[PDB]
RNA sequence: UGAGUAGCGAAAGACGGGUGAGAAUCCCGUCCACCGAUUGACUAAGGUUUCCAGAGGAAGGCUCGUCCGCUCUGGGUUAGU
RNA sequence: ACCGAUAGUGAACCAGUACCGUGAGGGAAAGGUGAAAAGCACCCCGGAAGGGGAGUGAAAUAGAACCUGAAACCGUGUGCU
């Protein structure tokens, strides 16, 4: 229910761009008013990647990004492909609550109070 | 002759282009028929090719002195000065 | 919008350049008064 | 008691005195933190003047950090810098670049 | 539109009564030792255990 | 004095590394976005060293600045067609 | 029985020069450490700037934004209200 001081074509990309930046690096700074409402977006992706069928697969695949990461160089698995497969099998237990919010104290040159969100 | 007023050593001039190029400072006054017939009466060498070109004065309140560079091909001898 | 000024370096000393003041007796007092004046700039 | 004095800041006299108020009377070790945790830019200039003040009570004298007061502490004025904004058809208006000088004071109130 | 008279020192000192800055909420951290704000994260240690 | 008031000059940015006393603003990388009878590529007039490299942050840059068309040092323009 | 740095020539400083105009033309602001540079070796905080000691000197509230230092204006403390 925020706009965070963007049009609606913009508040849809950038939050397209901080899900899968996060599900890459795992933690990520950022400002506390982008935190609580791409904390929403992020749990609902891992909903999907715990059903596991290929319905589920598609729809993920509207919001998440192409994007390779060539740590794992097991075939430079897509970010879908970490989703559904690192990241679903280790909240299979968990109902809710995959991330987690810290406070860091206000930037210099700005105000802002940076925050750290991460994936429990 | 009195022509030849200093050598002119750089990273393009002494590092590079040394090997058969060498770099002078001339008179203002002077093309490069006279450039060539001073040089080998003075380093008794045998010219092949002279090359020239003028520098305007650079603001450094005045301005620093014009300058004019030639570079001389030798085909055969050498300076190594 | 056009301004009033365009710089041109030909006809800027063909109207106030230092050969043309001198072809008139007009133009050559301009050039007695900015002498005893000590100016640095006689013409141009 | 020891001073400590910066001379020539580019910090306009009215936006240092807002941060002098926080700090005129407490402690040397609770007057550090408040200048740390402040996000007024302000702040890191004032500290490091503290921290002159506080190493020459202990070098010049010999006075130990745990009885140290800030005594005093005030904001004067320096010379100005005039610089123009040009405005709306062809005219300007002047705008200055004010200075400040910090001066910090540390007393055992002995 | 302009001001009609110049204010005077007694005038202008009362106006900016309120105009102060504020004291931030600040406590001893358990593990740092330093000062810190409450609900963040010690910048000298890093820690928050909550 | 007015007053810490008006304004800060058309526009899409995000995150991960690096540097450092100090990073929303500098460097590198990956996504995203804009122009494309064009914001692309060549050339007259005019300007006159604004061009390159290493080293700097007082002032100038409507914020910041480790960066610069700014400061210091040394370089750069080759014709019988 | 002339001036003494807003005075005296526009110019006590490198002035018909910064700057302004297409041009003919118009045109400023800027003096003073000490008798002697004897211009603060060295230690401390700081990236620097700046500052606190030490030292020079008769004097450094004489440290080059340097003789004397008035008013407007801006700050801190306090007796009465």
């Amino acid at each position: 229910y925020r706009k965070l001081g963007r049009t609606s074509d913009q508040r849809k990309a950038m939050l397209r761009d901080l899900a899968t930046s996060l599900i890459i690096s795992e933690r990520i700074e950022t400002t506390e008013a982008r935190a609580k409402e791409v904390r929403s977006v992020v749990e609902k992706l891992i909903t999907l990647g715990k059903k596991g069928d290929l319905a589920s697969r598609r729809n993920a695949a509207k919001t998440l990004r192409n994007v390779e990461i060539l740590n794992e160089d097991e075939t430079t698995q897509t970010a879908l492909q970490k989703l559904f497969g690192e990241i679903a099998e280790r909240y299979t237990e968990r109902q809710g609550g995959y991330t987690r919010i810290l406070k860091q104290g206000p930037r210099r040159g700005d105000g802002a109070e940076s925050v750290i969100i991460e994936l429990v | 002759r009195d022509i030849l007023k200093r050598p002119v050593i750089t990273e393009k001039s002494s590092e590079a282009m040394a090997e058969d190029k060498y770099t002078f400072d001339v008179d203002t006054r002077v093309n490069k028929t006279q450039v060539k017939m001073a040089v080998e009466e003075i380093f008794n060498v045998k010219v092949a090719s002279v090359n020239i070109m003028n520098y305007k004065p650079k603001k450094k309140q005045g301005y620093t002195n014009k300058r004019r560079k030639a570079i001389v091909t030798l085909k055969e001898g050498s300076d190594d000065l | 919008v056009k301004r009033t000024y365009q710089p041109n370096k030909r006809k800027h000393s063909k109207v106030h350049g230092f050969r043309k003041r001198m072809s008139t007796k007009n133009g050559r007092k301009v050039l007695a008064r900015r002498r005893r004046k000590g100016r640095k700039v006689l013409s141009a | 008691e020891a001073k400590a004095v910066a001379r020539t800041i580019r910090i306009a006299p009215r936006k240092v005195r807002l941060v002098l108020d926080l700090i005129r009377g407490k402690n040397a070790a609770e007057a550090i933190a408040i200048l740390k945790l402040t996000n007024k830019a302000s702040s890191p200039v004032i500290e490091k003047v503290l921290m002159s003040a506080l190493a020459n009570a202990e070098h010049n004298y010999d006075m130990n950090t745990d009885e140290l007061v800030v005594k005093e502490a005030y904001a004067n004025e320096g010379p100005t810098l005039k610089r123009f904004r040009p405005r709306a058809q062809g005219r300007a208006s002047a705008i200055n670049k004010r200075t400040s000088h910090i001066t910090i004071v540390v007393s055992d109130a002995k | 539109a302009v001001p009609k008279r110049r204010t005077s020192k007694t005038r202008k000192n009362k106006r900016r009564t309120h105009f102060k800055i504020s004291v931030p909420g600040m406590t001893e951290c358990p593990n740092c030792g330093e000062y810190k704000l409450s609900h963040r994260v010690c910048k000298n240690c890093g820690s928050y255990n909550g």
